[PDB]
RNA sequence: ACCGGCGGACGGCUCAGUAACACGUCGGUAACCUACCCUCGGGAGGGGGAUAACCCCGGGAAACUGGGGCUAAUCCCCCAUAGGCCUGGGGUACUGGAAGGUCCCCAGGCCGAAAGGGAGCCGUAAGGCCCGCCCGAGGAUGCGGCGGCGGCCGAUUAGGUAGUUGGUGGGGUAACGGCCCACCAAGCCGAAGAUCGGUACGGGCCGUGAGAGCGGGAGCCCGGAGAUGGACACUGAGACACGGGUCCA
């Protein structure tokens, strides 16, 4: 399995990079969220607890995921800003917030 | 109805915010301002979907009451607000400065002009009228507005130019329309065009009353004086589709 | 109806306790209207009417408010004893706290005769 | 009573108005204007014109006709010929059927040519 | 838990009635209002005052209700600073297509503005970021109102009408108006189909058809209408009020 970055935004307000991911499996299952841990922290060039992993989907047979991932400097600001599944994805905090 | 409505929806969005229509079904309304909640751009729309910089509302409504947009020269706080055409809307935080302009296709589109620009809002003026103390007043179409004269005829009837210094809310270089002047055509189905007067003659009695322009390509075009705007001898650049 | 119950209200430290009267011994008290004087010097079953005012000895009291099986309040000169139909808005009854500022309750009339349960009074001695 | 009533045009040279005019009061002239031929000129200062027109039918490419009345007020001052045509215009409601006055008053004449 | 402020009129649902200025489009209110909100200008000086909470206590199986001592606030008020509104007379300056709305002076009359903020930051308190209030003007938004044209069927429905058509004065409304009223007149309407009975939310569209045409109003969007049947007021810019009250069935 092999990460590539496609597209890099540069967010200087809150002081993060907006990235893009496609990721490879050929002949292989689905990528394991377990090992793109493992991976990520190198591609993005940020400490391990606060390179944050998100969104990905799969292709039907067409071996290619297309996907989303955050680079964040603060620790302080990523817990509060962001919407809730990407929290739990990565493992930080669940869903907030109930009635 | 028996109230303003509170809510719009998004089936009831247009196509002028280039807006994808059946993503909700619920889709931001502006609470009354200074312009029309069709003809206007929405603060979400452009934090969120414009630049990436949101993909929720909680993100885009948390980054603009920190702050990353003054829109005329003094703060915003929250996503719901009318931004109305001819405006200044500013990224201090990345120095970008946009002019609110139609496309020919009638869609809202931010064009972006260098940091100088931003400085200036162009006032074309939307009635004069005399208030208490025997001065008149000047007044927009998104209720920006400056009082006090020594009443008279002054600089014209209605058509004018005023530069804006927008943190300080003044006017200042005061400058007719003529028969030799610029106007950017801002409403009709003619817009997005700027040009050169031709002769402001009109239809002299009734309700429609004509303005007749030329451009560089120069091709006869006919709008109303409401929807003739007075760039000045230029300020803004055009609007491109 | 039912029998009298007397809440002797203090102002001078801003307790009420209530003593038990025959409802017999009211039959000097019927017809009055509100603000009229009370002898007590049968009626106080306690050496301080629990608290007072202090021998008692042999007080007046005054006619604060009365109130009704269901709980009804007096209003002053609602006339005659028997329950009434008004709209009450703010004051003794039934307050509005929503949308119309209105409300017809039924209320306990002013003039004093035993459907009263429990009249409040006010140590004025 | 005798003063502009825009459009480049005046009403007659005699015209004296009552309050129930575009000339006198808050009831003022604004917008559009019509023009019609006359019917009944007998209730007092009322007169009322009627406007034939055309409407078009696309299953047959062929007309009818329709004709439509509206009741105007006449100023005392002028008084209109029947079957010719009197110029109207658009104040705010005088009574319930009413809410035109008359401006302007032609009045034409013929016999075979 | 109590006063403040704001939402609760919206959002959501349904389409019975209604064949009409319901609705659509163009017009148009210079006859009319518009708080929260947004803009620009200016103001918030002084005095007066309460009731829950707390304390104490009665009843009703309940619903629900209480009487009193104390007491806070952007609490509730008055006065002034004025402004607003009416009315009579003079005259200019802004806006208009015109009518004529907006200016100012004067006389006499009334009403008679406002309120502030904790731990932080800015200013000296006020004030401001923030939240809200007052007055003048504008904007936006909502409500009402007028006109052009379009606006179903049965002629075994052909003549219809008494605020009914108009004039004049007036009341009342946010406001035009026979809306309501007094007086005065006898008009108004009709065969290019009035009136009456009957049926039906209307529109964008949709279904079908090569077209012409026919058929349709459903999800959905737009505007109006309703909320057991009927009647009724109050608070609010906005309700005669879809999970509010009064009352009748």
């Amino acid at each position: 399995m092999e990460i590539r970055i496609k597209e890099i935004k540069e967010n200087k307000l809150i002081g993060r990079k907006e990235i893009y991911f496609e990721i490879y499996h050929p002949g292989e299952p689905t990528p394991s969220r377990k090992d793109v841990k493992g991976k990520l922290v190198a591609m993005l060039d940020l400490n391990p607890e606060t390179t944050v992993i998100q969104y990905i989907r799969s292709y039907f047979g067409s071996y290619i995921s297309k996907g989303y991932a955050k680079a964040y400097d603060s620790k302080e600001r990523m817990l509060y800003i962001e919407p809730e599944y990407i929290l739990i994805r990565d493992g930080l905090i669940e869903k907030k917030e109930g009635e | 109805r028996k109230g303003p409505k509170r809510h719009l929806k998004r089936l009831a969005a247009p196509t002028s915010w280039y807006i994808e229509r059946k993503a909700y079904k619920w889709a931001v309304r502006p609470r009354p301002g200074p312009h029309n909640m069709r003809t206007s751009i929405p603060l979400l729309y452009i934090v969120r979907d414009y630049l990436g910089y949101a993909k929720t509302a909680r993100e885009a409504r948390k980054i603009l009451n920190e702050g990353k947009f003054l829109v005329d020269g003094r703060v915003r706080k929250d996503y719901k607000f009318p931004v109305g055409i001819m405006d200044v809307v500013s990224i201090p935080e990345t120095g970008e400065h946009y002019r609110v302009l139609p496309n020919r296709i009638g869609k809202l589109i931010l064009h972006p002009i260098s940091e100088d620009e931003a400085f200036i809002k162009p006032l074309r003026i939307r009635n004069k009228r005399m208030i208490k103390g025997a001065r008149v007043q000047l007044n927009f179409h998104d209720g920006t507005n400056h009082i006090v004269s020594i009443a008279e005829k002054d600089n014209y009837f209605t058509s004018y130019t005023v530069l804006m210094k927008v943190p300080e809310r003044e006017i200042l270089e005061v400058l007719p329309f003529e028969k030799g002047a610029y106007v950017f055509v801002t409403q009709g189905k003619n817009v997005a065009r700027k040009g050169r007067i031709v002769e402001i003659k009109r239809f002299p009695m009734g309700w429609p009353d004509v303005v007749t322009i030329e451009d560089e390509e120069g091709e006869l075009f006919d709008t109303l004086k409401e929807y003739a705007f007075v760039v000045g001898t230029d300020k803004p650049k055009i609007s491109l589709p | 109806m039912a029998t009298f119950k007397l809440v002797i209200s203090d102002p001078k430290s801003g307790i009420a306790k209530q003593v038990e009267i025959t409802g017999a011994e009211t039959e000097k008290l019927i017809g009055k209207r509100i603000g009229d004087q009370i002898p007590a010097k049968e009626l106080n079953i306690n050496l301080n009417e629990l608290f007072g005012k202090e021998f008692p000895e042999d007080v007046k009291l005054e006619i604060r408010g009365g109130t009704d099986k269901d709980g009804f309040p007096m209003r002053p000169d609602i006339h005659g004893p028997r329950r009434v139909r008004v709209l009450l808005s703010k004051g003794p009854g039934f307050r509005p706290k929503e949308k119309g500022e209105r409300r017809k309750k039924t209320v306990r009339g002013n003039t004093i005769s035993p459907e009263i349960v429990q009249v409040n009074v006010k140590l004025v001695y | 009573m005798m003063r502009d009533i825009g459009l480049r045009v005046q009403p007659p040279a005699e015209k004296c108005d009552d309050p129930k005019c575009p000339w006198h009061g808050n009831l003022k002239i604004h917008g559009r204007v019509f023009e019609g031929i006359v019917v009944s000129d007998k209730p007092r200062k009322t007169v009322t014109v009627e406007r034939q027109y055309y409407f078009y039918l696309n299953k047959y490419e062929r007309y009818e006709l329709r004709r439509s009345k509206i009741h105007a007020h006449n100023p005392p001052c002028i008084n209109a010929k029947v079957g010719d045509k009197v110029l109207i215009a658009e104040t705010r409601p005088l009574s319930k059927t009413k809410h035109f006055v008359v401006v302007a008053v032609l009045e034409r004449a013929e016999e075979r040519r």
